[PDB]
């Protein structure tokens, strides 16, 4: 109960972090956990409609904030709904350019290292590399 | 760092004055050299400045209490150590707060002394 | 020559010190 | 540091056991200095070998000189902050 | 013991003892090489013209940094302060040995000459309200650093 | 059932001062590189 | 007859061609569309890069184009823009901070920066008074490098706002961006110092709002539209046509932007 | 670095076709403008009362001093000087000051005929270190360009370690972008135009 209450207060902005750090998806995952969104969604059902709507809005805004300011400015210009697809397209274009510039094996190794550092799943990395290769040819 | 250095210098000066008290009581203040004389005077001023009346001591003392700030204390002690207040009368630091109060008391003492000397000369 | 050519609490404390020193000098003169 | 370990061993042998090091030990030390690239320690060991043993190996001396010249050419003759100029009030004493 | 109530006469033993006393002050443990080098310098009199209140700054400059390289007056080959591995060589061979004696003496002479020429002159010339405070802070920082 | 979790506490991200190689270029541009390192540390402590 | 001045500042040829096609199709040829690099009125600037001659960089949350996530939010984000010289020449925002360290005189630069900051503060306080808010939020990057430009901006902005009669709260960049993106309803009027970080934050805010057209106030006196994406450029064109005096065309362009942001030209 | 990032980091590579020549031209323009502002105004033009060349003056001085070589006598530094020695010192000082201002840095002769103060000696040492450092840096950058490595300096950083240490990804991304841009860019200026 205390975890859900603290998460709701933090999302509402009533209570800030100890160091007044920005309320970001990364920090929320670090503190509460990976399934914070799901657990909060389950908990909110025991709250009036207004509180549930506020929880949903805050969760969506946090998911949007998960991106960086530069990425949001570059890709979110046409809307948050299209932001994800724009970011994916930009990343795929960058991968295609890297492949064309520095072969294929080097790109594979670089993508592997990038996924390792970024905590991307092996399946997601394989999907991305296959997609960029298909786009190239 | 300023606080630390000021504290260390104050402790060293007080220790030196304590050591020199014995020589003073045996040979007299005149026997000591000029450097020792300056150290003695500064140490006495520091000792009298360390005194501080308390707001709950009105009945015991009969004077208003004083609240002093850390920065004010450090600055005043640094100045006294450097010698910026050598000409100030020794007693002005007794039962007072900050350097501002010290200077005000010194001004009051000087005015009273001038008035008393004028009256004496008139007599 | 080149250096010459190129170009409040502390003030209150300095003023008070000057006033006290002046008072001491005046009483000495008296 | 292999050099430090070997010097400590030599001190233990000579002082706490009364055993004079032989030329083989000094040659090993000079080889280690050359391999590490410590040309100054190589010079010092060369002087020590000349003083006590019957000279320093020419191959090791030449290797040390080559390493020193390479460092000089590349610009690593001495540290950088030492070359940096600092005034009386500029020294950033930590 | 006799100098309690009388003017002192600056003899070599008194000067060296005062410098040793100033050196003994320290907060953190000192590496054997730096310690022995400083003690040897004070014993042999490279500090006799150095001021007691500035011995700590002198030692800081001699140990943490260097002046021969900075002023382009380097002449030694292997005896340099930044080579911390010379400690075991010093342990093996006494400083009073032909192997290191000359280099050590040359380095000490160079450092002392540079310090007296440049830093101590400025220190003595300091005349201001802020420069004096900065010098005091620097001296204390060196004292509790080395 | 106690000692569960703090929630509102985030450990401070320990910044690491960028280190440059020892070279003549490094000596020439010491001031600029040091300023870049200081800016990096300030950005790390301020978030962005 | 009438002329619309299209300016490109870091914009893509695709977006520029889309804007040209949209304006041509909507207007029908009554108002010509000429391309230039500087203007004071009837001007639309496409691209993240700030154009030349703009001192105020205001943006708001239009009611019509409110995103469902950010429905009902009302905050005015105004960025102060210093005068822009040629790209090769050193910009004022950097000169004012580097010449101070170098010892070079910075009197004319300081005066120009003061004029720009005063104009930006006047616009911000006017917006705050119009909205009825009592306190505005100043945004300054806490970078040690920008220890002079930010100081001057804070001094001038707070002086002007206190003279006007409103309150000022100073903040950095990361925290203010996070607040504006998570809980923007807690901020009424936010002024930003002239920095690339502030520009990027403003662009990100405009994008996350759902696509909006920013307003730039130039030294010549006036308002010019600014966009960076297809939807933002479409909204800018609609606002420009509305200013020219075309209401039906502006409404059609707004509807096309709301419906099909990436292909408004084909949608309408 | 808790939390899966939306995207994987890639080299920005925004300097696809930004020629080092254009970058150097921009740097030269910036330096020219800054130096002009620092200097203020070019000092007013001066008309020579007499026309002569530095080489001609040096030749004349050498010829003049060659006739008195036998007369010239060495002496201790602290002892009083002779007329020949004084003329030699004054003329050489002026000539070498002119040469050093022009750009001919013969430190061997400068330290002899121009250094008379410890301040002068310190300035000479600093100038010599600066000149040697610039020459070595130019040679090293030439070798780097020949090797094909990026002209700009690069720090010694373990980006995987930085990723592991950092929680948020935005500062790390910004740092990587800045350092990659620095590596791609070349910090060189048209010394010809600067000297002109």
């Amino acid at each position: 109960s205390t975890k859900m209450q603290t998460l709701h207060k933090l999302l509402t902005g009533e209570v800030s972090f100890k160091n007044k750090a920005p309320v970001k998806d990364c920090n929320i995952v670090h503190q509460f956990g990976e399934n914070w969104a799901t657990e909060l969604s389950a908990y909110a059902k025991t709250l009036p409609a207004e509180q549930q709507k506020i929880i949903v809005r805050q969760i969506a805004r946090v998911k949007l904030t998960r991106y960086t300011v530069a990425e949001l400015a570059a890709y979110c210009g046409d809307g948050p709904a299209l932001l994800d697809e724009t970011a994916r397209a930009a990343n795929i274009e960058q991968g295609v350019a890297f492949v064309k510039a520095k072969g294929v094996e080097a790109f594979e190794k670089y993508v592997a290292e990038e996924s390792t550092n970024a905590n991307w799943k092996p399946e997601e990395a394989k999907k991305f590399i296959e997609d960029v290769k298909a786009k190239a040819k | 760092v300023d606080h630390y250095n000021v504290a260390q210098d104050v402790v060293q000066m007080l220790t030196k004055y304590r050591e020199l008290q014995d020589i003073i009581a045996v040979l007299g203040i005149d026997e000591l050299s000029e450097e020792d004389k300056l150290i003695v005077d500064r140490a006495r001023k520091l000792v009298k400045f360390l005194s501080q009346p308390f707001q709950v001591a009105e009945v015991f003392t009969g004077m208003t209490g004083h609240y002093v700030q850390l920065d004010d204390t450090i600055d005043s002690f640094s100045g006294l150590l450097m010698g910026t207040y050598d000409q100030v009368p020794e007693m002005a630091f007794y039962m007072v707060g900050g350097i501002n109060s010290v200077l005000e008391k010194a001004k009051k003492m000087a005015e009273e002394a001038a008035e008393l000397e004028k009256m004496r000369r008139a007599r | 020559e080149a250096a010459e050519r190129n170009p409040t609490g502390d003030n209150a404390r300095d003023r008070l010190l000057k006033e006290v020193l002046a008072l001491q000098a005046r009483i000495n003169q008296r | 540091s292999k050099f430090c370990a070997m010097m400590d061993l030599l001190e233990e042998m000579q002082h706490r056991n009364r055993l004079k090091p032989n030329e083989e030990s000094w040659t090993w030390v000079m080889k280690e200095c050359v391999k590490s690239g410590q040309f100054r320690l190589g010079y010092c060991i060369q002087q020590v070998m000349e003083t006590e043993c019957k000279g320093c190996p020419a191959d090791l001396v030449k290797a040390n000189e080559a390493n020193a010249q390479k460092a000089k050419t590349e610009g690593k003759e001495h540290p950088g902050h030492l070359s940096q100029q600092a005034g009386l009030f500029d020294v950033k004493v930590e | 013991a006799d100098s309690v109530g009388g003017q002192q006469v600056q003899t070599i033993p008194m000067i060296r003892g005062a410098r040793f006393v100033a050196l003994f002050n320290q907060k953190q443990p000192s590496y054997f090489m730096n310690a022995i080098v400083s003690l040897y310098a004070c014993l042999n009199g490279y500090l006799d013209d150095v001021k007691v209140q500035y011995v700590k700054f002198y030692e800081y400059l001699l140990v943490h940094r260097d002046l021969g390289i900075m002023y382009g007056t380097a002449k030694n080959k292997f005896f340099y302060m930044y080579v911390q591995e010379l400690n075991y060589l010093i342990r093996f061979f006494t400083l009073n040995s032909p192997i290191l004696h000359g280099e050590l003496e040359e380095m000490l002479k160079q450092h002392t000459h540079l310090f007296l020429q440049h830093y101590q002159s400025k220190m003595n010339a300091i005349k201001s309200e802020k420069d004096v405070k900065a010098l005091k802070n620097l001296l204390y920082s060196c004292k509790r650093a080395v | 059932r106690a000692d569960e979790v703090d929630y509102t506490n985030l450990p401070a991200p320990k910044p690491q001062k960028t280190v440059w190689d020892d070279n003549i270029e490094t000596e020439v541009l010491r001031k600029y590189l040091d300023g870049l390192s200081q800016y990096d540390m300030e950005e790390a402590k301020y978030g962005v | 007859s009438k002329q619309l001045t299209f300016i490109s500042a870091g914009a893509t040829a695709a977006v520029l061609q889309s804007a040209s096609a949209i304006v041509s199709k909507v207007a029908g040829g009554r108002v010509q569309t000429k391309t230039a690099k500087e203007a004071g009125r009837h001007a639309v600037v496409v691209g993240p890069e700030t154009p030349i001659g703009v001192h105020t960089a205001v943006t708001e949350v239009p009611k019509s184009a409110q995103d469902p996530l950010f429905s009902g939010v009302s905050t005015v984000v105004v960025r102060a823009v210093l005068p822009r010289a040629a790209p090769d020449s050193v910009q004022l925002r950097d000169a004012l901070d580097v010449y101070a360290s170098a010892g070079i005189d910075t009197k004319e630069e300081v005066r120009s920066a003061t004029e720009a900051f005063k104009k930006s503060a006047e616009v911000a306080v006017g917006k705050a008074k119009a909205k009825g808010v009592k306190r505005i939020v100043l945004v300054v990057k806490q970078a040690s490098k920008h220890n002079c430009i930010n100081e001057l901006f804070k001094k001038i902005s707070t002086e002007t706002i206190e003279s006007a009669g409103l309150t000022t709260e100073v903040v950095g960049t990361a925290a203010v961006a996070n607040q504006l993106i998570v809980n923007p309803e807690s901020l009424g009027v936010v002024l930003l110092n002239d920095v690339a970080a502030t520009e990027q934050i403003e662009l990100a805010f405009a994008g996350v709002v759902g696509g909006v057209s920013r307003v730039y106030h130039t030294v010549e006196g006036g308002k010019i539209s600014a966009g960076h994406s297809f939807k933002s450029v479409a909204l800018a064109v609609a606002q420009e046509l509305r200013e020219l005096g075309l209401s039906s065309e502006a409404d059609k362009v707004e509807a096309a932007a709301s419906k099909n942001p990436r292909a408004v030209v084909s949608a309408l | 670095i808790s939390g899966v990032s939306p995207l994987l980091y890639f080299p920005p590579t925004t300097t696809s076709t930004t020629n080092r020549e254009d970058q150097i031209n921009k740097n030269t323009n910036i330096a020219i403008q800054m130096i002009k502002r620092y200097k203020g105004e070019v000092p007013p033009h001066y008309t020579r009362k007499s026309s002569a060349t530095i080489e001609q003056v040096e030749k004349e001085i050498d010829a003049l001093l060659g006739g008195a070589e036998k007369l010239r006598k060495t002496s201790t530094d602290d002892q009083p000087m002779d007329k020949l020695t004084l003329m030699e010192r004054c003329l050489r000082h002026a000539l070498w000051s002119y040469h050093k201002e022009e750009g001919r840095y013969d430190f061997d002769q400068i330290g002899r005929w121009v250094v008379y103060t410890p301040e002068d000696e310190v300035k000479l040492a600093q100038l010599k270190r600066e000149v040697e450092a610039k020459e070595k840096l130019a040679a090293l950058r030439k070798r780097r360009e020949e090797e094909g490595l990026p002209g700009g300096p690069v720090p010694r950083i373990n980006w995987p370690q930085e990723y592991s240490s950092f929680i948020d990804r935005e500062p790390v991304v910004a740092k990587r972008i800045r350092y990659d841009t620095l590596a791609s860019t070349t910090l060189e200026r048209d010394e010809k135009q600067i000297e002109s």
